[PDB]
Order: C-alpha cells, then structure tokens, then sequence
C-alpha cells in the first residue's frame, strides 16, 4: 500500500507488515536457507583471528580488491589532453565499464571509444577494427588527436598497436599527421595506475622521440609537472594555484580538470581544456621534470631522464607538512623563484590548525588504503598529526614501497604499532578491523561494506568509514576537494577532526546515560 | 515532428559519417509505421569507433543474469578489472548476511597476472574453489564467469568444474561468457540460460518430494531492481496464487532447481529469460506468458490475463486485488497527471523497458516521441511498433553523436536512460531519469512502484534547476 | 580504576559498574529524584501539541535564546579596522565573556579591553574609568584606533561617550589627533546585529561627518562594500576574489579576515591587516555602497545615503543563485566592467551540482534560525534547491522582515508548508521538531540538545543537525567555510546533499533488515 | 632566576603610565617561601586587557549553575546568559529539561521596556511560566546582572512573594556585575544566598538516618567528572557523602548538609563562607584537602581517615595499597617524558597552587604562578608550595604574562581559553587549567592517569617542532 502524501521508496516500503511477512514465507517456502543462529555462529566465525589466518593463507582467490586494470588510468592520462579522444583497441564491454566507473565518481561525462573486435577479430587481429574506428572516430566527433590503448583480448591475441596505426595513415583512413599516440596496456599487468604510467610515456614518446636534436634543458624556463592518476579536481587546481602564485612558470602535462568540470549552461561540451600537443612538443625544453606521483610514474622517469636528460628530482607526493615544504624547495630551486609571503602565510595557518586540533587526533587508530603514492602521503600527515596509521593497505604495491613506507613509520613513535600490507585485498583489512580494532577506517565507498559489518557484531566494535579515495560513489562532490598541499592538508585535518567529533557526539547523546559529556564546547 | 521532417532528420546526421559506416547506421534508424524486419534490423555488431553504449556478454551473463543469485559465489575469472567495475553496480536487492549466505556485492576473482596468461589459469581455478570452500562454507553453489583471456589462452573450466563438483559434492557451473563473445550483452543472456540448463535446473528432474499446488507459478526476468520483484510478488500472492520462484533478483539456488515443479512461468523480461522459458515447455510442457506490470493500466490487464490461466477462484481474487489498489493509483493519477499530462520523453534503455514503460508515462499523460534499445532483437521491435504512436523515432543501438542530435531537433521533455548519457543531457538543460538503476529510487513495478514512478518523473521534470541554465547577463 | 595501557577519560570511564553502582547510590540516597516513571511522563508530555500551545503563550519567560547582545557585535566590528583596539566602557565581565565567545568559534585570540568600571562608578560615572583606561589601553597594547562601546551598565547610568572621550583628549590623557570613535550599544535594545551597526555607523562618523566638503561621488572610482556580521571567514575571502576576478576597484570596511586567521610561526599577532584610516577618510568618493546583509545595518544606510550621498542599491545578501547573480549584475552596472568568463563558469559548475543532487534534496523539509540576513538567503537558496523550509527561526528578527520572508515563500511552491517565526526561542523550536517533524535541522551548536531531545523519544524521531551558522563551538574549523556566492553556495549544498546520504546509510546499515537498500552507488 | 625575575619584573612595567606602574608593582612578587611580598583582590587597572570576570559568573557561572535540580534565571538583558550557557563542564546526571536544567538558557531578556518600568512585574509573571512549563523543578534562583541593582528593582520581595504562593523555593541573588573586583564577590554572594534561603530548610528535621561516617563535599565543581572520581575514593574509605557543592549537587542534598559530621573543602576561595557558618551554627568542623595528584591524594586521605576511628583508618590504607600500582604505572610511562620540564600557571582561586603538586609528581616544575582572583590567605598558602625564585603575579594583565612567558620560556603554560592560542601561535604548548581542555577528570588516582596522559600529548605533540618554515 502507498499513501499519496507520503510516499515510500523501497526503504522503508518493505519494512511493512504485509512486505515483511511475504519475504518470510519466500524465506522459508522455497530459500531452504540455513538456520539463523547457524548464520549467526558462522559470522561470528569470521570476526575470529582463526579465521583471520585462514583469511591471510589465500594465494589463488581475491576478494573485493581494492585496484582496477590498467585502460581504466590510460583513459584518464588521455582525458587531460586537449580535444583528445582515449580510444581503447579491444573490446567495447571494457569501455563501457571504464566510462560507467568514472561518470559515478566525477558525476560527469566520460568521452571514450572503442573499435569493437569480436570474435573473428580473435582469429586475424583487429587490424581492420583500426582502420574503421579511426577514421570513424575523427569524422564523428572531430577530435584533435587520438590516444590509445588496449583491452585485455587484444594484449592476449598480440595486436601489433604501432604496424596497425601505421598502416591507417599509410591506407588513408586518417592523415598521416593526425596525432595518433599509442600505449600497450595490459590488464594482467600492474594496475590502473600503471596504465597511467603507460599512456603517458606513450604520448611523451609520440611528440618528442624523434624531435631531440633541436632541443636544450631549460630553454623555456619552465618546469614540466606530471599528476599521474588523479581523481581530486582540487589537486590539479591547488598545484596550478601554488606554482602561480610563485610566479614559477609550469607546464602541467595531462590536465583533466576543465574537461571534468564543464559548466551546465544549456550545452554539452565533449572536450574542454586540457595540455596541449604544442606542451608536450616543447616539454624537453624545460628545465625540469617533477612527477607527483613517483611511485607509479616509473617508467616515465626512465624516459624524461634518458631521453629529455631532465634530472628527476627524488620528491615525495606533496602531501601534509613536511612533503609540502620539500616540494616548495626544490621547485624554488629549480625556477630561482622565492617562496612568496603567501605560501608562508597559508603554511602557518596550516600549522595553527594542527594546534588547535591536536588533542582529540592523538593517538587515535586509522586503518587506510588506497594507492600507493596517496597512501604513503596519508600515512606521513597522519604521523604529523600524532595519529596511528596501524593498518595500512596497498593491493597494488610493491617491495621497494613497502620498504619506504616502513622506513616512515619506524623514525616516529606513532609508527610503532602500524603494519603495511601489500597484495592484500579489502576482506584482508576487514579481518584486520575485527581483531586489531582501529578507530576509523580512511579508504574508498567498498569500505562502507566493512563498517556494515563491524556494526553486526555491535556497536562498540562499529569502524567508521571516512570516505578519502577513489572511487567515491554514494556522496556527491567530494571529487572536488583537495588533499595535496599545505589546502589538501587543511581539508584532511577538518575533516578527520570532526569525523573524531561526530563520533563522540553520538555515542555521548544518550539522555541521563551518556549525555554527562555531551559538551557543547569542545 | 511530422514523418518527414523526422526522415529528414535522419538523413542529415548520418551525413558526418564515412561512407561504411552511413550505410549501416541507415539501416537502424527508422520511423515507426504502426513486421519489424520490414523497416529496421538489430542485433549487429557495433561500427567501430562510433561510441556505442552497448557492455559485453560477461555483463550479460554475470552482472544481469547470474549476480543475483544471493546464496552462490560467481567467479570474476580473469583480470582484475570486470569484476571491480560490475561491482554492487546494479541494484538487483536481496535479503541475507553478505559474506555469510549472501555475496551479491561481492567481488570474487581469481585477478589473472601474466603468469596465468601464459601457462593458464586451470590450476589457480583449482585452488581458488578450495579457498572458497574455506572461508565461505555456507556458499550453495559457484559460477565460474570467464572473462575475455580465459577462451583465447585456452583454458578448460568445464574440466575443472567437473572435477572440483564430485570431489566437494558441490555445484559448479562452467559459464563461457567471454566478453569477445557475440555484440551485446544479449549473447550474455543466452550463454547464462544454456549455463542454468545444463548444470543446474535439472537438479531436481528424479525428485518428487515437494509438494506442489495447482496455483504455483515463477517470476522469470525480474531481477529486482530497487524492489521491483517483490512489489510485483506481493500483488501475484494477493491474487491467490504461490511464488515458487524468482529468476534471479533475490533469487536463491533452490528456487531455480523447483522451478520445473510449477504450473506457470511469468515471464517479465523476454529478451533476457525468453531462451530458458522456451525450454521449460518444451522438456517440462510448463507455459509461459509475457507480462507487464509498468503503470496502472498495464498491471491490471495482466492481472487479469494471469488469472484467466487458473480457476474462478483466482480470477474472483483478482478483481478483489483491482479494487483494493484502485483508490491508490488514482489518487496517484489526480496528483501527477495534471503536472505530467502532455510532456514528451525519449528513452533508450537496453532490451526490454524501451517499450515496457510506454504504458506507465502514457498514464501519466506523457507522450513518448522516441524510443531505442541498445541489443533487442526483432522480435522486440515488433512489439514495439503496437506500443509506440506513429510516427514516433526509433533507433537501435544509437551512437552517442546520433542521440545527441536526435535531443537537440526533438527537444523532448524528459530522457530516460543510463548513467552514460545522463550527464550529457542535463548539461543541455533537458531533465534526465536514470532507467536502469531507477536513480537509485525505485521501486517501479505494480501499484506500489507506480507511485514512487510518478512522484520520480515530477520531481525531476518540474524542478526549479532547469530554468536557471542561462545566466541573466547572457540574455 | 584505569589501565595504563588505554587511559579512559571522563567518556566512558564513569560507565564503570564500580562507578555506576556509586551514581546509584547518591540519587537513591541524598538526592530525592523523582521516579523515573514520572519523568518520562513528563518527557512524553513537552513533546505534545498541548505542551507546544502552553509554551507560544510565554510573554516573559525566554529558554535557550538564539541572539547575543550588541556590544558583541561592535567588537566584531571593530576588529576588522587597521591596528584597532575594541574597547568596552562598562563592566569587566562582560569582556570577559565577548573574549571567550569568540575565542571558542574562530579559535584564535581576541583582543578586547575594558575600563573595568564598579559600584562606585554607577553612581558618579565612569569619566575617570575612560581617562585612565584610554591612556593605559595606547600606552601598554599601542593601537593606531580605539573604537569605543557600552556595556548595559554604562547604558543605564547614561554615561556621555562623546563628553568623556572629549574630557580625556582635553586633559591630555590622549593626543588630540588620537581617532577614538564611539558608539551607544544598549544591550537591552536589538541584539548583536546592532551592535555591529551601531559601531560601524560610529566610525564612519568620526572620519567622514567633518570634511564632507572635499568629497565627490564617484571620483576614486571604486565600490564600497559594508558586510555586516559575518563569522565565516570564507565570507570576506569570497567577496574580494569576485571582484577582483571583476577588475573592479573596492574597499571593503571592516576587514577581520586577517586578524582572525594568524599563522602559528612562533610570533604573536596582536593586530593584522584591516580596514585603514585612510580607506574610510576616501570612502564618501566611491561610487556607490554596497551593503551586503541590509537588514542590520539600517543605521549605516541612513548615514551612507544622508551625508555620503551614495544611492545604496536594493540588494538581498548574496546567498544562492538569483540573489548571487542579482549582486553582480548590480556590481557590473555600478562599476562599468562586465561579468568575466570565469564568473560565468563557477555560476554553470553550481548549476551543473544543482542538477546531480536534486533528486536526493527535493521535498526535504528543514528546520533553521540564526540571524535575519543570514536566515532569508538560506531560505531562498533551499528553495532554489526544491526543498521545503518549514520552521524558519529568527529570534532578533522583525515585523517588517518577516513580511519580506512571506513574499519569498509565497513566489514558490516549495514554501506552501512554510512558517516564519520571530521573537522566538530555541525552546519554541524545540517543540515544533517534535509537532511537525522535519528532516534536518540547519543551526548553530546550541541545536545538539534538540537533536538530543529528539533522539530520546526514539530514533525515527531524531531531527539530525546541520550545523550553519554562529556559534559553532563543538566542531572545527567550520569557521573557514564560505556561505555567500556561488562558492559558498556550493559548500551548503554538499553539506545538505551528504548529511542526507549519512542518514540514508546509517538508517539502512543493519544487516538482513535494511541494508537491502545499503547502495554503493547513490 | 633570583635578581633577573626582579629586572624582568621593572623592565615590563616600563611600558606603563605612572599611576599602572605603581599599582601593577604591588601586584608582581619573587617567591621567598603572603602581605609581605604581594597584594590581592584589589580592582582591575582600566584597559589593560584583565582576564577576570565578574560576580555573576561567580555565583550564577560557578556556584549555583551547576545545582542541577533547581532552574537559575539570567535576570535582565540577554548576554549574560548566552556567553554562559554551558561554558563550564560542571557535569551531571539527569533529564535534562525535565528534571534538570543545568546546560539551558533561562533568562528574563530586559527590552527598554523593563529597564525604565522595572523588571519585578515581569519576574512574577516568568515564574509562573515556569512552573507550568517546568514542574519538575525543585527551586528556583534568580542570578541578578547588572542593570537589575541600578534600575531598583527589589527581587527579594518578589521572592518572597511568590515563594509563598507557590510553595517553592525561590533564591533572589544579588550578584549585579558591577559589584566586587572580579568572581571572587560572587562567591560570597552566593555562599550568602545559601545560607539565608535554602542551608535552613531542615533545620527541625530529625527524620535523616545519620552515621558517623557521614561527610559533604564542598567546593567540588565535577568539571569532567572531578567529583565523581573523589567521592568514590572516599565511599571507599568508608564514608557516606551525602551532599556536593555543587557539581552534580541537588537541593536536598544541599538541606541534609547540616547533617554531616565533617566538611571536606575542596576549593576553598569560593566555599570557606558557607563553611565557616556552618561551623558556627551547626558545630560540623571544616578541613581543607587536596586530590590532585597521587601525593596530595594519599596525605588528604590519611588526613581526612584521621578524624575518624580505627575501621576508617584500616580502609583508608586499603585504598591507598589498591590504587597504587595504578599511580606508580602512570608515573613509570609519563614522568621520564615531563622530566625536568618548566611550567607556568595562571588560574582562578584554588587550582595555580592546588594542581603543583600533581606536576612534581611527574618531575614537572612550576617556574611561575598566579591568581585572577585569589584573596591574601590564598597566597599565603601558595608560597609554601612554589620554590624559590619563581615568579607571582596578581590579576596579570596581557601585555605582562606575554613578556613574562617570552622571556622565562616554559615548556608547557596552563591557563584559560583567553590565553591559548596567544601562546600556541608563540609555539609553546599550552593546557587549558579550567576547561581541562575537555577531558579529564583530573581529581583522585584515576583522575592522575588523564592528567598525565593530557601533559604528554602536548607537551611532546610533533605540531611543535613545525612552527618555522625551513626555508624562514
Ligand atoms: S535483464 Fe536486461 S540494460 Fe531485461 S540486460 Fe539490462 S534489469 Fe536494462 S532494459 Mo540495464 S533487457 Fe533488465 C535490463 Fe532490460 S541491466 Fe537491466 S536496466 S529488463
Ligand atoms: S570554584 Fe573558582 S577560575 Fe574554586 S571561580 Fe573558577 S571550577 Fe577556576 S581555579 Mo575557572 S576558585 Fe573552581 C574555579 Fe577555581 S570556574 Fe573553576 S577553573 S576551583
Ligand atoms: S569485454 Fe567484458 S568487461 Fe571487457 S575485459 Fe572483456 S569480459 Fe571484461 Fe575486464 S579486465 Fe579490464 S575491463 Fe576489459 S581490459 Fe580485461
Ligand atoms: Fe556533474
Ligand atoms: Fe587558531
């Protein structure tokens, strides 16, 4: 039944008496479900550290990973070039999937093709879906240049991307001056991030490979700054801000935050901003190369420091206080600018926060994911903060990683009781929250699964989950804020600071039980 | 508008296209003449290039089909990738424990690295189902959904389900679904039914013990998006008769094997479920019929039309259901009605709802000028034509270049389609209504859904956002 | 008793059973309760419609006000001028807590000083308190201004400001050349909105009132901007980035965004940036003021238009998207320079935000108070996001002010529900969130003893709070958001957007009862 | 220290004018371990910048609010009131809003209307909405503010009026703001009230079951709970605390105090009136006592087990065996990290000497403390427990504690939310002594273990070491 007044959707419309007896009797007519307190003593089960080690003996079987396949970070290297289609070589159900991830997260629209082999295709390659796709590409939807990648089934048949793209422009379907940049990105390799890293040492070598004789170091008296894999529009606005501010001139290669946030003002705009192909043609030209994200960013390094002969230099991803001022440094030593007053200004304000909010951060326990350049960064400004990061997660990092973030964590003493975790999954870390109970969990929207469960074991075992990553998809606008700089930091502060607040503020309401310190000051 | 001012239109936009691809895209688009064949073909690969909104027959066969199964554990088998991206991404609702008994929103994968590319992932299979049984012992079943590598490295999954179900005593279904397979997640569909048949409904072929009655019937398509299945169940019990099953939304392994026990198959999504049905009758001699349970109008005549299938019994328990609901729809009618009457949609949905909704706007006064599917057959499109006015547009598998201008010449009222064009329309001011995943509203189905479908359309269309696209200062 | 491996404070430790057991013992023993029967009778009963018509029928009793009184708000204002001291002739006490007020909100010093005037200054005046505290408060803290308010004792004996300062000057307490403007701020009349207007109008006087004939509108060529009562810092911060994004030439008088937000570099600030003397010697040759919440500063209004000349525009606060546009349009045709692309653009991101999230906001009904021009923006932007105000709060809010706040709703369908409300109380409020239920509240901090209250008949009777507004003493750094502009209105409405999805997740966390709506995607 | 605190002493009252600078000279001391070294509770030097309150706060703020039972009216205009509305974590248990009222806003909200006719009709009509709208209440007090004593408005008679109708306990205090020097008045005031309206109500009662064990707890406010954490270690000890000043106190707590056998002063600036009279009137003797630290903790139950016979005496060192291990841990973890650290003080009226020796059981030293409000025999009391050539100061202004601070340089201050983030910005930790920064309870043996885990957390927080920029 539906009043018209108050209408209900499925919450709470099946909480009805005649909803709730109906599942009851589809429960026991035709489910032949197991019995309550046999669910009950088998969930119990999973909150054990018995079955914690069991958990942490798979060697063959994921469970919720927390990483994607490698075109899903090629599509976003692409977006942030200007009039640019990502074009993915393969299979159209990965495109459909790819853009589907990121319209949830942005809430935007994601512009990306794909040629459509089937399984003929399997059998003699996709050569023909090329010719076809490019040309069909350009002339619908009018782009300045086209980047590509692959699907998993054409990584696996062996689609020679460079002899397919040279035989379009040598049959005519696209002119042999169009722009087609390449990069092989399989998805049983690495992750998301290292198809990032993929797609950009591809468009880097496409524009500058053959183009090296006439270039010098710092001829145009700029430094080139590479994002990788990032889903924060504030990051890319709060570096530009920085750098502009410095008066340091830049060149942001591969830059997404115009063409993710397109006005609505009556028109849809498939493209929008973004680095230009003139900027990567001239990038050698600069008198350095910082990457962001470094730990990800491995084989572009390779190719900006032997091939542009640009000196990387060893950077941290500026995130909290101490990576911040390090970034500022070396960006003022490389363009000989001065770190203006306003910086200075904005770090101190920074600073201020972190006193005024000190005594409710200390020694509060964090469990956290994520990336492995973000996670790191996180786990730095929570050390600052005299937090505990004791659980600390990266499905897709490495040894070498894990051994920096060790090194972290052991020159502080709210390091001691942390444990990094790589090749591990997010049924992993829910174990880890059961029998080493944190105080929050700092990750993605899979986390809120985890602090479902920890409530059904009871209120005082509930792990809240603050939503800090990607994807991000049941709040809207957080793709918005910002977590690099001495801003990301103010952002994190608050937000970590009044998530403690919330927390409390709950669990003291209770009238003449708890409600003692229900403070209205704190 | 008119006939040809539509041809006219169709003629214009395909002029940007190669000459290849123009001469395919011709063939579908078409103006409904109220024979489907005769006018528009379908289920043809996508030109390349061209930004289709189709996804693959893996999300066929695991995201629509086998996900959800609430009370068996599906293997994303392959890469990473599919699994993370189809996760907890369609709302096919269920009740359980998640990670207990149910793992709906769960993501199991056996995430392929090279090694299992060059030397196959048999023997990885293998042990990820013994892990499974380890720490997940209350699981009733597995599904094995390949992904695009495992078919072209070779790998015998069947072999391996064999194996591994006699020596667990345990269901194993084997399902083929390589996204490489077929044009559309149609294949998907096809590939999952054949799954169900051969290693599963026949469970139960020898068994005699449960107890059957003259009034059991199965819902067979209705995956319960936002509820949808059981604000369409609780109306089919009111009426007298027994829900055995549902196929697949909150649906559970068991109901599957006693489907054959019923007198009935309802069958709501024919695209999808329309192979399994056509087996049911002829191995089982069970009848099945299409239903629509979209609006008022519609729900009451197939209310009607099911209740002819049984005794007077039923068809007196019917109209006792018809009047129960009747005060609630009206009200419903005389609230939204006058906000709605005479606004114009266009929709393009997947295979199924592009016409099964017509009704359900048209209660509302609203005209659809417009329709499309990404992956129906012609058999769909003949239905169709009985639904929509004449000379109404109708596209099949629409580009994203094509949809876009099709919106800017038909300037409709309201677009009902999927998460990849919502962004796109509301930028140019025109409302949008997510038709998939309801807006994550819902439900949509019977009497219930109906309110909560006329309350979703006027809070969207009507809202005070659409007329302050336009700055002042730009006027 | 306490284990020195977890330390508990006073939160839970007093849950204790050794602890509980004592608390039992103390009501049973000493302290005459009243059966616990009684007083839940008695809750159950403030919560009723005949409870809620006994409270509207109070003429002299006020419980939980929503004002403070006016020499608060002269401080504030006070502050926002270059190297000014604010000085309170009167009481001590009330310094004491002006200090502590606003020392809890921003979280940052607040200088203010007092003349420290007793028992027998009620009887012979305050003269001598003024002379000694004027020379000690230039001597010891060495301000350029001391802009001089009243406490209610000093209103009461009817001490004559301008006499007293006149005095001081004369006997050489001060230089003559000293500026010192005053104002009368009666704490008994208004609130602490006219306090703020009361002092500014007092120091426009003093620089502007005796060299009005040198002075010609519109010859400086820039726009005046008065902006009231303002406790977010993101305020100031966000009207001087628009029009300097405009080119267009501005003095903003009264400027506390500096003083209010030092860095913590190992030096205190006592005073920082502000409004100059000199800004406001010049202010009669702008073009035009522009006052941004009208309806408490009707004092400064007369002066600006009787003495100044200026022909104050009829603009509403800048608060939402019409009255937002409406400011600039105005600030274009005023100044000559047109509207930028970059204005345009942030005006198309919110409406772009508008249309993701109105599907999670439509018909959501809210309750709200605070301050009038505060409140009626508020009201238009819930409007424009097609919720329903339904409890609008305005305790120092008048007759006049209340009609306009009718006309607003009356022009939408989304304010049929609606009821203006002033010379009301927290108490009042308290009872039509049990009465007429909303879904949200949107207020100050004092409002967690609502949502306490509400939460103690039952849960689905829990009106969460959203807290927007002055004071906020229980979470921080709210004091840095932005609720003006298209930049503050994107900030409420990501608040509103996702304290509506936090309900919505924790009311459907249980598992096997609602968390078959638990979405991931939303 | 020694001759350089007396130079840091001239040099910082060089800014002044003649007239500050003498007045100011008497008001800052070098310790010689109270007249002869400094003067007290004299008024605040005009614009200087005072940090003391008014006797408002003193009675309604401090004394009266925290009764929890009983309704207090903010008599007058509306400020008052609202800066004070649960500022002061004097905690409780109760309904509130029902049965308790403590952290609500009753106020009378004077209009000009009522300044220039008065305010007495109005009073008598507010109290009978509050008995309507609040008849759970169990008295009521009505907090005078400032314009109420200069308009000539007479509370009493309307008290005493209504107080008859309506059978109820009604309290006029005359705490007007403009009275005193500071708080220290409104104690008095209050303490007065008390007596006169509410401490005589059960003087013809012998129905209370006493026992020789019975004590009262005067002067405990049960900021977080500090209370709370005392009277557990005396019930123990064996004895029955039968009444709270005024922490989570009730008013017939309050009229069974004269019942006791001993008072337990806790603070006792703001309480010694009330006890001295009942000391008078009653015979109850009055002790002063300390739980502040597991030293001062374990000597004031030894003290207080004294006045009793040989059982109390056995329990009380029962207790102390009990709650040692717990101390000597907290001291074995924190003590090494506050080692040989500096502190400076500046409170109210009982906690700049009270709280010293919970810092020396850390090894902490306080180099420097003072009073806003502290009377002669306040300091008297003090220079026993400071050290030598530590530096006093009486009602300290905001130009002297910053240079004071700048050149003494502590590691840690402990003084009021007025004071902290000047000296957070200067980058020294800084501990709220009123507040206790929302946590505690600081008071008794679990109160030491808080105390010490909140000095560490700031003490040593890593914020402090990022105050300057590495590049300047
Ligand atoms: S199964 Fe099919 S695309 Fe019939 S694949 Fe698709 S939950 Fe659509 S039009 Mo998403 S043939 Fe169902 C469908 Fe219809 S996922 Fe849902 S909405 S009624
Ligand atoms: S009552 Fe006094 S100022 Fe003795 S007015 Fe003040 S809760 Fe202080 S040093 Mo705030 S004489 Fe209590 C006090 Fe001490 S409010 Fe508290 S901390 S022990
Ligand atoms: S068409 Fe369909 S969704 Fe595509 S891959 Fe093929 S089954 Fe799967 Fe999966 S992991 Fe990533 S997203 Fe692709 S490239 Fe391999
Ligand atoms: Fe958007
Ligand atoms: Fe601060």
């Amino acid at each position: 039944s539906q009043q018209v007044d108050k209408i209900k959707a499925s919450y709470p419309l099946f909480l009805d008496q005649d909803y709730k007896d109906m599942l009851a009797k589809k429960r026991d007519g035709f489910e032949e479900k197991y019995p309550q307190d046999k669910i009950d003593e088998v969930f119990q089960w999973t909150t054990t550290k018995e079955y914690q080690e069991l958990n942490f003996q798979r060697e063959a079987l994921t469970v919720n990973p927390a990483k994607a396949c490698q075109p899903l970070g090629a599509v976003l290297c692409a977006l942030g070039f200007e009039k640019t289609m990502p074009y993915v070589h393969g299979s159209q159900g990965c495109v459909a999937y790819f853009r589907s991830y990121f319209n949830r997260h942005f809430r935007e629209p994601v512009s990306c093709v794909s040629d459509s082999m089937t399984e003929d295709a399997a059998v003699f390659g996709g050569q023909q879906n090329m010719k076809d796709g490019l040309q069909n590409c350009k002339a619908t939807y009018k782009p300045d240049m086209i980047a590509v990648s692959t699907t998993c089934m054409a990584e696996v048949i062996g689609d020679d991307l460079n002899a397919f793209i040279n035989n379009s422009k040598k049959e005519g379907f696209i002119p042999d001056e169009f722009p087609v940049p390449f990069a092989h990105t399989p998805a049983f390799v690495g992750s998301h991030v290292t198809g990032w890293d993929n797609m950009f040492e591809g468009i880097a070598r496409y524009f500058t490979l053959k183009s090296m004789d006439d270039k010098v170091v710092g001829s145009n008296k700029k430094i080139n700054i590479v994002p990788g894999f990032e889903t924060y529009l504030g990051n890319f606005r709060v570096i530009k801000r920085m750098l502009s501010e410095m008066g340091v001139g830049y060149s942001l290669l591969s830059d997404p935050e115009e063409v993710l946030d397109t006005p609505a003002d009556g028109q849809f705009r498939m493209y929008a901003g973004g680095t230009t192909q003139e900027e990567m043609k001239d990038a050698p030209n600069a008198l350095n190369t910082v990457l962001l994200q470094p730990w990800h960013l491995e084989k572009t390094k390779k190719f900006v420091e032997g091939t542009w002969k640009h000196e990387v230099p060893k950077l941290n991803i500026p995130m909290g206080l101490d990576w911040t001022d390090e970034f500022l440094m070396k960006v003022s030593e490389i363009s000989g600018q001065p770190i203006p007053a306003s910086l200075t200004k904005e770090r101190g304000r920074l600073v201020d926060m972190m006193t005024d909010s000190h005594t409710w951060l200390h020694g509060k326990r964090f469990a956290l994911w994520g990336d492995p350049d973000f996670v790191m960064g996180l786990v730095k400004f929570l050390l600052e903060l005299g937090c505990e990061p004791v659980h600390i997660l990266c499905h897709n990092g490495n040894k070498r990683w894990k051994k920096a973030v060790d090194a972290i964590l052991a020159a502080s003493p709210y390091g001691k009781n942390a444990t990094v975790y790589i090749g591990k999954d997010l049924w992993h870390l829910r174990s880890l929250v059961f029998t080493d109970k944190p105080d929050f969990m700092i990750g993605n929207s899979y986390g809120k699964f985890i602090q479902r469960d920890t409530l059904h074991k009871g209120k005082e075992f509930e792990v809240p989950l603050i939503r800090i990553g990607f994807p991000i998809f049941d709040r809207h606008h957080l793709h918005r804020s910002t977590t690099l700089g001495y801003e990301g930091a103010m952002q994190i502060l608050t937000t970590l600071v009044n998530s403690i607040l919330e927390r409390l503020d709950e669990e003291t309401r209770g009238m003449q039980a708890t409600d003692y310190n229900h403070d209205l000051v704190r | 508008m008119s006939r040809e001012e539509v041809e006219s239109l169709i003629q214009e936009v395909l002029e940007v296209y190669p000459e290849k691809a123009r001469k395919d895209r011709n063939k579908h688009l078409a103006v409904n003449d109220p024979q489907s064949k005769k006018c528009i073909i379908s289920n043809k690969k996508s030109q390349p290039g061209l930004m289709t909104i189709r996804g693959c027959a893996y999300a066929g066969s695991k995201g629509v089909v086998w996900g959800p199964i609430k009370d068996m554990i599906h293997i994303s088998h392959g890469p990473v990738g599919c699994g993370q991206y189809s996760r907890a991404g369609r709302r096919n609702y269920y009740i359980g424990t998640t990670g207990v008994n149910a793992f709906v929103t769960m993501n199991f994968t056996s995430d392929f690295q090279e090694k299992d590319i060059v030397f196959g992932g048999d023997k990885k299979l293998a042990k990820l189902i013994d892990e499974v049984e380890t720490l997940f012992p209350l699981n009733k079943g597995i599904s094995v959904q390949s992904e695009c590598p495992i078919g072209l490295i070779g790998d015998d999954i069947e072999s391996v389900s064999k194996v591994k179900g006699a020596e667990l005593s345990k269901t194993i279904v084997p399902v083929r679904c390589e996204g490489f397979r077929g044009v559309s997640q149609s294949l998907g569909h096809h590939i999952a039914n054949d799954a169900v048949r051969d290693w599963v409904l026949g469970k139960r072929d020898e068994d005699t013990t449960f107890a059957s009655t003259p009034y059991d019937v199965a819902i067979i398509g209705d995956y319960n998006i936002g509820g949808d299945a059981w604000s369409s169940r609780i109306l089919l019990e009111e009426m007298g008769l027994r829900c055995v099953a549902q196929w697949s939304g909150d649906g559970s392994i068991s109901e599957i094997e006693l489907t054959p026990k019923v007198k009935l198959n309802l069958v709501h999504c024919y695209r999808s479920m329309n192979y399994i049905s056509r087996h049911m009758e002829e191995k089982y001699g069970i009848p099945w019929m299409e239903y629509n349970f979209f609006g008022p109008t519609k729900t009451i005549e197939s209310l009607r039309a099911i209740a002819a299938k049984f005794d007077e019994s039923i068809q007196k328990k019917c109209e006792e259901v018809i009047a129960k609901y009747k005060p609630e729809w009206e009200a419903v009618v005389a609230k939204y009605r006058p906000r709605l009457e005479g606004k114009r949609v266009m929709l393009y949905i997947g295979g199924l709802r592009p016409r099964h909704v017509i009704g359900a706007y048209e209660d509302l006064g609203m005209e659809v000028v417009g329709t499309g599917y990404e992956f129906a057959h012609n058999d769909d499109y003949d239905r169709t034509m009985k639904e929509m006015g004449d000379s109404t547009l109708l596209y099949d598998d629409v580009t994203g270049y094509e949809f876009e201008e099709f919106v800017k010449r038909i300037k409709p009222d309201l677009i009902g389609s999927g998460i990849k064009e919502k962004f796109i329309f509301q930028k140019m001011g025109i409302p949008f209504r997510e038709m998939h995943s309801w807006d994550y509203s819902g439900p949509y189905h019977g009497f219930d859904g109906f309110a909560i479908f006329a309350r979703d359309m006027d809070m969207t269309l009507n809202n005070p956002c659409w007329k302050k696209l336009q700055a002042p200062w730009e006027a």
